């Protein structure tokens, strides 16, 4: 799943196997450089791709004046009463009406979903 | 030993230098002094768990400049010089980055307004003639 | 101890003119440059154009070491200045303006497909198979 | 102090009144034209590269500064006169202002001698003038003055 | 509604350089992720690590008419970590009353002064 | 224009790699792969090009989006080769390689992203902006950023008499 | 509803949680303990693959909800994949009791005994997800 570049010419490293050792290797095309593979997973394709939207949220959104603010959902970390909530509005979800809360307290960008 | 060869003695000495960006007025004052021998004094105050860096403008030059440090891990900066004798040399490696900011909050903008006015002084614009040229 | 409340003050000196101009050499952090291995270094102007209005070319340890090409910074510091502070025994800081800013990017040293040969590989626009084998032929 | 709701309706229409007392209703037209005459025309002339002639003597031409006079009309006898907008409407004239430019002509004759002459205010054409713009004759005329010119 | 006539972005660019904005030619690409891109008239000028302070400063300058003229648009896309500044002509704008702390900055004194326009 | 090819095309190689990004530069008849344009600008190593397109390598979803584009331009691994490739499609055929490279540099220097810069030292500035365009395209494809609305008047300008007249005057003064 | 399922097109993409490709050199200790629990059972007395087996592995995780909605069975999917590719691929799937539905896919042993062995498995992955009809 990870992406690596050869230390020689900083080009994309692609997976390759060695029959003699039967161990996964990452080899650079234009460089002939080789590296020992530690992940063992060439790639993972997520059809559902249920990526946690909380990671995608930016804590700075609390500074948006147009986002609604609720005092009924205190921050779980710092306990601040005021929080700003919004919807994902991210494509490829095929369904999105749940609210994502972000703590409005400065220096506490805590984010959660009820 | 060749003309194209670069001296690396400074790097081998692990020489440390600081990269600082300064405003125009501070540089302009230094240029105005023409290098008399002194333009100010840099003061560094280190506490139990914090460090404070500031620069004081010379009283004669005028007739505070707190310094904010920046992380250097984002880049590797080294200083190289080209001597007039055609002998390139590496002065050293930058070990800290800082920025100089003014102390005035609002009254500083008045100086900028004049500076913008000075910058726009040579901006020529069309002129209106009372009489048709004959 | 004294470090908990250490206070230091140093003077600032701005020499009028210096025999040697000061420039800035920058390398990408991901490049992982190592000055210890820099046994030899050669800095010469590039010859691609064929002087002061051309990019620089940096060669380290001859052909064996990594080769970097320098490019002058496009942006102009008309409203900004850059200075370098160097420690000296007298203890008074010295500020030297930077004549120019240059960015150096490493150059790869390996058999690179020629422009005429790249045309031949263009027929295999997307029908290319086993991308690894392409450089084996070269 | 603070505008109470009982006084907001009057307060807000005092604000709107002052906006139109100043801006009017065709401000976008007039401001755009004023910028073109005041700035764009000068910038276009300045941004033009100097004309270099070489075919030996070398001639350089640089267009320095732009001048614009009042909208003028020339009688068949050649006498200029200010062109009132009403006269332009009646006599089917074009409401245009003469355009002049300062041109500097420097010649290099290869004899290490440079001769520089400036042709101040060289006529280069006529720019149609937007009415009631800064460069229009009606600009800065009181309502009484406009009536004397048969202008509404 | 008013249509912006346009003005030079030079004063804004100079102020941004004076302010703690890192130039695009001097930074490393790794620093762009956390910082917010600064666009002036569609040109990516640099990045800033304190967008909230910069926007407050920019708004203050425009309201005081110090360095930023009235018809200059300052847009901060908080989600996208971008600050877009526009100075060119053809932008449609309208005057709006500023509100701070649920209070109109327009007070009775302004109305009284306008009454005697 | 920076465009991502549709997935409609069916093939063992096309389907596996995904969608590739191509650039429609002015004065070029045919679409140019995006990674070639970055090579012509002076960025050869994949790490360097991706640093201008992807600002956070820790994100794997965006990295996989550019992989098909890297494979498309794998043949071109030099700036001069990339410049020749763009010049080959130029407005006029290039008699020799030197003319092609010079023409390609001419288009990129001034005809491509002129608002970013029109000088010879603006390659880095154009690489960042071109990478931002690719980055913007990736966000749209990934669904992380909504597609822009043509009807939005934020994305609109009104040409009034001034800009209109100035456009005419530039042509007439050049004729003069 | 039985007629509805028999008509509405269902491809492997519809009922697939995710697909991953691992090198998987040793089939016994395939990737992680989760596969170890049931992969051995197939490999205690394996048939039609004792001769050889491709190194690369294509692991498919199938959504339980989607599978239940269409009343699909893992054995049927394996038969469908087997029918489509014949003996070209070897399909191993876990029991329905396990909370996670998995389906390991590899390439024929005869080929193991020209494009590539990992790229080709990638082509099959896309081919099975969209073109293959369940
Ligand atoms: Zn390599
Ligand atoms: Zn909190």
């Amino acid at each position: 799943v990870g992406i690596r570049f050869c230390q020689e010419c900083n080009n994309m490293l692609y997976p390759k196997e060695d029959k003699e050792n039967r161990i996964l290797l990452y080899a650079c095309r234009n460089c002939d450089y080789q590296q020992e593979a530690d992940n063992s997973c060439i790639y993972v394709n997520k059809i559902t791709h249920e990526v946690d939207e909380l990671t995608q949220i930016i804590a700075d959104v609390s500074q948006d004046p147009t986002l609604p603010r609720t005092e009924d959902h205190p921050c779980q970390k710092c306990g601040h009463k005021e929080a700003v909530f919004f919807q994902s509005h991210s494509a490829r979800a095929e369904d999105a009406m749940r609210l994502y809360y972000v703590c409005t307290a400065p220096h506490c960008g805590h984010r959660w979903t009820e | 030993a060749e003309r194209g060869e670069l001296d690396l003695t400074g790097a081998k000495q692990n020489t440390g230098v600081w990269l600082v960006k300064v405003p125009k007025y501070l540089s302009q004052q230094w240029a105005k002094a023409s290098g008399r021998g002194e333009v100010g004094k840099l003061r560094i105050a280190k506490t139990q768990g914090r460090t404070e860096v500031s620069f004081t403008l010379n009283e004669d030059l005028a007739n505070e400049h707190p310094f904010v440090l920046q992380s250097v891990g984002g880049q590797t900066l080294t200083v190289f010089t080209e001597s007039s004798s055609d002998k390139l040399s590496l002065e050293g490696i930058v070990v800290q980055r800082a920025e100089c900011r003014p102390a005035a909050s609002e009254n500083y903008m008045r100086l900028k307004r004049l500076q913008i006015e000075e910058s726009s002084k040579p901006v020529r614009l069309s002129q209106q003639l009372d009489k048709v040229v004959t | 101890g004294p470090s908990s409340q250490n206070v230091t003050e140093y003077v600032v000196r701005v020499p009028k003119n210096t025999t040697k101009k000061y420039n800035i050499m920058a390398f990408n952090a991901a490049d992982k440059v190592n000055f210890a291995t820099w046994n030899q270094a050669r800095l010469e102007r590039d010859l691609s154009n064929k002087p002061e209005d051309q990019p620089w070319l940096l060669r380290v340890n001859g052909k064996s070491g990594r080769k970097f090409k320098g490019i002058k910074k496009g942006g102009v510091t008309e409203n900004t200045s850059y200075y370098i502070f160097t420690q000296c025994p007298d203890g008074a800081f010295e500020a030297f303006p930077v004549h120019n800013w240059y960015n150096f990017t490493p150059l790869a040293r390996h058999r690179t497909l020629t422009a005429e040969e790249a045309e031949e590989e263009w027929e295999r626009r997307n029908k290319v198979l086993n991308h690894f084998s392409i450089m084996q032929q070269r | 102090d603070e505008i109470t709701p009982d006084l907001w309706q009057e307060a807000c229409w005092i604000v709107i009144s002052s906006y139109f007392d100043e801006k009017g209703l065709v401000r976008q037209q007039l401001d755009s034209f004023d910028e073109f005459i005041q700035m764009s025309v000068q910038r276009i002339v300045e941004d033009a590269p100097p004309i270099d002639l070489q075919a030996p003597p070398r001639y350089l031409l640089k267009f320095e500064q732009i001048y614009l006079s009042k909208p003028t009309h020339w009688e068949r006898d050649g006498a200029p006169s200010p062109m009132m907008p009403n006269e332009a409407r009646l006599r089917n004239l074009t409401y245009s202002a003469p355009l002049y430019v300062d041109i500097t002509k420097t010649v290099i004759k290869e004899g290490e001698e440079q001769l520089q002459t400036q042709h101040q205010k060289t006529f280069i054409g006529k720019i149609p003038i937007m009415l009631r713009s800064t460069y229009c004759l009606l600009n800065g005329l009181t309502d009484r003055d406009l009536c004397e010119l048969n202008e509404c | 509604a008013y249509i912006s006539v346009g003005s030079q972005p030079s004063p804004i660019l100079e102020f941004l350089e004076e302010w703690s904005m890192e130039n695009l030619e001097e930074i490393s690409p790794a620093a762009i992720a956390d910082a917010t891109k600064i666009f002036v008239n569609g040109c990516w000028v640099g990045i800033h690590k304190d967008p909230e302070q910069l926007m407050n400063t920019l708004r203050k300058l425009r309201r005081q008419m110090d360095i930023i003229v009235s018809e200059v648009s300052m847009i901060r896309d908080i989600r996208e970590r971008e600050i877009r500044i526009y100075t060119d002509a053809g932008r449609i704008c309208r005057p709006l009353l500023i509100v701070e702390k649920q209070k109109l900055l327009l007070k009775k004194r302004h109305i009284d002064q306008l009454k005697e326009r | 224009w920076v465009s991502m090819l549709a997935r409609g095309g069916q093939g063992a190689k096309k389907s596996a790699i995904g969608q590739r990004i191509v650039a429609t530069l002015p004065y070029i008849k045919q679409e140019v792969p995006i990674i070639i344009v970055f090579r012509a600008l002076g960025f050869v190593s994949d790490r360097d090009i991706l640093e201008h397109i992807i600002y956070d390598f820790e994100d794997p979803e965006m990295m996989e989006m550019v992989k098909p584009s890297l494979d498309e331009a794998f043949v071109i691994q030099e700036q001069n080769v990339a410049l020749n490739f763009i010049g080959s499609r130029g407005a006029k055929p290039g008699v020799t390689k030197e003319k092609r490279i010079k023409y390609a540099k001419e288009v990129l220097q001034k005809e491509m992203l002129p608002h970013v810069g029109v000088s010879d030292f603006c390659e880095t500035k154009k690489a960042y902006f071109l990478g931002y365009m690719v980055h913007r395209l990736l966000l749209a494809a990934l669904g992380r950023r909504e597609l822009d609305d043509r009807d939005h008047y934020g994305n609109k300008r009104l040409d009034l008499a001034g800009p209109l007249l100035a456009f005419l005057f530039r042509g007439m003064f050049k004729n003069l | 509803k039985d007629i509805l399922c028999r008509l509405e097109h269902t491809t492997l993409r519809k009922v697939t949680a995710n697909t991953a490709i691992y090198y998987d050199p040793n089939p016994q200790s395939t990737v992680v303990a989760e596969d170890q629990e049931w992969v051995n059972v197939y490999y205690e007395m394996p048939d039609f693959d004792v001769a050889r087996i491709s190194p690369w592995l294509l692991r498919v995780e199938l959504d339980r909800k989607h599978m239940t909605d269409r009343k699909l069975t893992m054995e049927q999917i394996a038969e469908k994949i087997n029918a489509g590719f014949g003996d070209d691929l070897n399909c191993i799937f876990n029991d329905d009791n396990a909370e996670k539905l998995v389906l390991r896919i590899r390439i024929m042993n005869s080929d193991e005994n020209k494009m590539d062995d990992d790229v080709f498995l990638r082509c099959i992955e896309s081919n099975m997800l969209t073109d293959m009809t369940l």
